[PDB]
């Protein structure tokens, strides 16, 4: 039983 | 894209191998993986970036190399029990995911060198019933008794290559099908209009390049060497 | 240190509706304490909520892939982070420790308050239940409300309002999920 | 100063089931190294980010340097500095201050404080099973130098000659790099965690606390076993 | 509303810090130790029958510090509101002259998420066998810290709760005694 | 970590719909759907962990939960045949680990407007000991089978090359005295209006 993480995505530049 | 050189290699029992692959596509994971004739796809090792090394399913007898982002060598050593397949090597997208392949290399790996042969290319010329009937002319070279099946057949009019109306099989069949060390065929077919036959002044050529022997194999049997040459068979317009 | 500083949170938040029948997730962008960007489950979109989390939103949006892994998160990532942790989260329980003395050292016929401590304890659902000689009295229960400890135990103080006479047995009920039948500690006058 | 390994304290190559290949490309050819080089950013209160190109390869541009506490961190932070030690990129994650990168832990020396005009040798003593195998000399043109620099140069000449370490194990079973230094002495397991997968990041971490050795001074053994 | 569960995520410039958590209604399950990189479990329970790869933390810390500086020159250098905390001192069980008990100092609503909390015993500071909780999520996207205590329950001796906050003007001292 | 495609064969006609299943014994975090041609080149088809994208003629559909994927061919061309591959990275163990599936085989039948079958004797080479004879012109519902003979070598069907169009042929020869045109294509089921000139 592994726990997942969610990515975190860039801000528009 | 993704580079696999070369097309075909051959090496005998014993004989370490290197196989290249290279990508400009700036991706970080590499792959590589082997296919055998009417089987699937089996993991052999791969790389998610530079210096990192992950083992697959058929690891054993091969190691890899990853000292830049974009060359990941194979090298198939003597501990390979069966290194007769087709290798391919891929590269994973670091935003897309996508996993891309590349063109793929034919390895082929013998205890005895006398199992080697070139073909035996021929051509044969359409029957008249046909010209008479359905107003076409199908031309038909066959390439027999060759070990590897390592054939790129191509056919020539006028000293010029042409793809219209040619028909050529995807992949040497066997022979023998019980026979490990069996000699390979390839079929073509060439369907030209009628008139254009019975032109005298069109010359038909089949071109068969075969990969065998290089310059370092050693041959001490009184039949001439198979290296990697290059075997035609021409044909002639008639009426 | 006077310096200014400047913040960023991001918080993806998993809410579980009757267990599981109902999954919505809540991606949140926080500058500072004001929160910028936001995507839900019940939307399917990227929703700006300040001005400032305005050309976020449109550069997220207009990617189909990245709108697809946030959509699909619910079932990946929310329901499988519950089935991992489910045997020490949910299923989770802990007996509380039920102790009933009075507040301050005071005599018959003078009024005192009957501390029912109930510490040590998970989850936070519990039912405190006062009784005056087997009849329930629900007038005057001073309760602290629930205390959560931080290492996965909580704490709770239930006070009842009481003038002692003489020999009066004073009850206290506590119901909580860990325990079958409901837990009583008795205090004599 | 520190004791000498218990009879199971040091890790065994046979219990190691994953590719020696990635322990060995640490001690390989390649290595970051830099002469007299200042800290354009910083990523975290604890690291440093470095601009050294890659000439060699051409696999990196930025370089991040880890230490144990926050002290370390601000030691290094405006002197200019000699960064030496093996790099990964394998997990390796950060972000400079408006492409391709790389991480390692501590291994930095002051530039203006050392240096040397001529290069000094320090001898290595190699043990097969506590017996002499064979001796070599390691090479450095500074005074004070750090244990990740000498550990590196040492196993590196041991790959080459010795095979340390090759694609999917050892020949040897254990071993340990000591480094003597006239009454304190203090040593590193050579032979990776036992399991199916090898961490990079987690074995080059033993560097974060930045130990440096005086070159004049200092005395290096090997002591490995067979199988 | 039945069960919540929260990946919370920050990082506060320029002291250049960051923390990657996992919640569940308001318990910790987990912190990614950015200096060590390992999995740190709120109670040792847990990592027998979970586990999380706590080096891909790290890169979402890398876009976070990314996102700050994007946030930071949009909002033209706009710096945070110091909140003052909420200090409140309570016992992990009811009060024994001979049983041991643990002290809990509830340190509530602050922001930003830098607090220096000392345990003090008759104006003297305690480290014995010291225990604390990294920072944890709130709804209105404050602060919550809890640091616990071990003491033998003794009538000669006093208990002080020190914290020092930029929201405060002077440092706060919670107080507690049999 | 065990991957099994539905159908193992699938034999269509021109311009025909029919969808491919894939289907995985583990939770997946990748899925990848590939296209092999006949010389042996991948062609990378979709990126396809979940949801549902299109590429073309080609559509795909993956569900997580109930850990399965399918692959829609929307009017079948002749250029699709070939194997049809799965490839999913498993949760359970290592990141992009992709295993590929077994595979399905899909042969695309051209439809002959104008069938036309014939055995034909082709003319002999001055070089060759082998009679070669020439069946074409036939229609794709007929299908070509190995001789009995060992000695009798038959191509089942060969790939047009990647520049107009083609009619079905299949190619027989033999070294033996005994092999003849009428007696090739026996084991075969031939058309009884397969014209055979003396």
């Amino acid at each position: 039983p592994k726990y997942v993480k969610q990515n975190t995505l860039k801000l528009a530049t | 894209g993704i580079t696999q050189s070369p097309k075909y290699l051959f090496r005998k029992e014993g004989q370490n191998v290197t196989l290249s692959c290279e990508q400009n596509l700036n991706h970080d994971a590499m792959y590589w993986y082997r296919q055998d004739p009417g089987q699937g796809l089996r993991l052999i090792y791969y790389s998610q970036i530079v210096n990192d090394f992950q083992k697959g399913d058929i690891a054993e007898g091969y190691s890899v190399s990853r000292e830049k982002k974009e060359s990941f060598p194979l090298t198939v050593t003597s501990a390979q029990k069966n290194p007769t397949a087709f290798y391919l090597c891929a590269s994973s997208s670091r935003s897309s995911y996508e996993q891309y392949f590349g063109p793929g290399t034919r390895l082929t790996v013998t205890e005895d060198l006398k199992n080697v042969f070139p073909p035996e290319v021929a051509v044969f010329e359409p029957s008249e019933a046909e010209i008479s009937h359905t107003q076409k002319a199908t031309l038909v070279c066959l390439a027999t008794g060759f070990y590897p099946d390592h054939v790129e057949l191509s056919w020539w009019v006028n000293g010029k290559e042409v793809h219209s109306g040619v028909c050529t099989d995807p992949q040497p069949l066997k022979e023998q099908p019980a026979l490990n060390d069996s000699r390979y065929a390839l079929s073509s077919r060439l369907r030209v209009s009628a008139t254009f036959w019975q032109d005298p002044r069109n010359h038909f050529r089949c071109q068969v390049q075969f990969y065998g022997l290089s310059e370092n194999d050693e041959w001490t049997q009184d039949r001439a060497k198979p290296v990697t040459q290059i075997v035609s068979a021409e044909a002639w317009g008639r009426a | 240190d006077t310096r200014p500083r400047f913040l960023w949170q991001l918080k993806f938040e998993c809410h579980f509706f009757n267990g599981t029948e109902r999954v919505r997730l809540l991606e949140r962008c926080i500058y500072n304490q004001e929160e910028s960007v936001r995507f839900d489950s019940d939307v399917g979109e990227y929703r700006a909520v300040t001005e400032l989390g305005r050309p976020d939103a449109e550069y997220w949006n207009s990617q189909k892939d990245l709108l697809e892994q946030r959509r699909a998160a619910v079932d990946t990532y929310c329901r499988h982070n519950y089935g991992v942790g489910e045997s020490f989260t949910v299923q989770r329980r802990v007996e509380p420790k039920v102790t009933v003395y009075p507040s301050k050292t005071q005599p018959l016929q003078h009024h005192n308050l009957l501390v029912c401590s109930v510490s040590g304890f998970y989850p936070g659902s519990i039912e405190v239940r006062w009784f005056r000689n087997g009849q329930e009295e629900k007038a005057g229960v001073v309760s602290t409300g629930l205390i959560q400890n931080g290492d996965w135990t909580f704490q709770t103080l239930v006070m009842l309002e009481t003038v002692p006479r003489s020999g009066e047995v004073y009850t206290c009920q506590v119901e909580h999920p860990s325990v079958t039948s409901p837990l009583t500690v008795e205090w004599r006058a | 100063s520190q004791p000498d390994p218990k009879p199971d304290e040091l890790h065994k190559s046979s219990k190691f089931t994953g590719l020696m290949e990635n322990m060995k490309v640490l001690y390989d050819d390649n290595h970051v190294s830099a002469i007299n080089v200042k800290s354009i950013d910083q990523f975290l209160y604890f690291d440093l980010i470095y601009s050294i190109k890659d000439t060699k390869l051409g696999n990196y541009d930025n370089v991040r340097v880890e230490f144990k506490n926050k002290d370390l961190a601000d030691k290094y932070k405006d002197k200019y500095v000699d960064v030496f030690g093996a790099n990964y990129y394998y997990q390796c994650y950060f972000s400079k201050k408006t492409k391709r990168k790389t991480c390692m832990y501590g291994g930095v020396t002051e530039h203006n404080g050392n240096q040397l005009d001529k290069y000094r040798s320090i001898t290595v003593r190699v043990f097969e099973d506590g017996k002499n195998l064979l001796s070599f000399d390691v090479q450095t043109n500074k005074k004070k130098v750090t244990a990740q620099e000498l550990d590196y140069l040492t196993r590196h000449y041991l790959v080459k000659n010795k095979k340390l370490y090759e694609f999917n194990n050892s020949p040897y079973e254990t071993g340990y790099i000591k480094f003597i230094e006239n009454e304190n002495s203090f040593w590193y397991d050579m032979m990776p965690a036992p399991g199916d997968k090898f961490d990079q990041s987690k074995y080059l971490m033993m560097y974060n606390d930045n130990k440096m050795v005086d070159s004049k001074d200092v005395k290096i053994e090997v002591y490995l076993t067979t199988k | 509303e039945e069960h919540v569960i929260i990946q919370a995520e920050f990082y506060l410039n320029p002291d250049q810090s960051g923390e990657f958590m996992f919640d569940f209604d308001g318990d910790e399950i987990f912190h990614v130790d950015m200096a060590k990189k390992e999995t740190v479990w709120r109670l040792e329970e847990f990592g027998r029958f979970a586990s999380f790869e706590a080096q891909g933390a790290l890169a979402n810390i890398a876009v976070d510090k990314a996102n700050l500086e994007i946030m930071t020159k949009r909002s033209n250098y706009t710096p945070i509101t110091n909140v003052p905390p909420e200090v409140t001192v309570l016992t992990n069980s009811p009060v024994e002259l001979r049983e041991p008990n643990v002290l809990i100092c509830f340190i509530d609503k602050f922001t930003p998420p830098v607090v220096n909390v000392t345990w003090l015993r008759n104006g003297k500071p305690v480290t014995t066998g010291v225990s604390e909780t990294v920072f944890l999520p709130r709804e209105d996207h404050l602060f919550r810290k809890f640091h616990y205590l071990p003491f033998l329950p003794s009538t000669e001796d006093v208990y002080d709760c020190r914290v020092e906050h930029w929201g405060l003007d002077e440092p706060l001292l919670k107080h507690w005694e049999f | 970590i065990q991957v099994e495609q539905s159908p193992p064969d699938l034999i269509l006609q021109e311009g025909a719909n029919s969808t491919l299943r894939c289907n995985f014994s583990d939770s997946v975090n990748n899925l990848q759907w590939f296209h092999q041609n006949p010389w042996g080149q991948l062609i990378n088809l979709f990126y396809i962990p979940s949801g549902t994208k299109q590429n073309g003629r080609l559509s795909a559909t993956t569900v997580a939960t109930e850990r399965y994927s399918l692959l829609y061919i929307s009017s079948s061309q002749t250029t699709d045949s070939g194997v049809y591959f799965c490839a999913v990275d498993s949760a359970t163990s290592g990141t992009y680990k992709y295993i590929f599936g077994t595979g399905t085989r899909l042969k695309v039948l051209a439809n002959i407007q104008n069938p036309d079958p014939a055995v034909y004797q082709l003319r002999d080479s001055k070089s060759s000991d082998k009679s070669v004879c020439l069946f074409t012109d036939f229609d794709s519902q007929t299908n070509v089978s190995q001789s009995k003979d060992s000695d009798v070598y038959i191509t089942d069907k060969c790939v047009l090359d990647m520049r107009d169009f083609k009619s079905n042929s299949a190619v027989a020869w033999s070294n033996k005295s005994d092999f003849a045109c009428a007696n090739a294509f026996n084991n075969s089921i031939i058309p009884e209006d397969t014209f055979f000139p003396s």
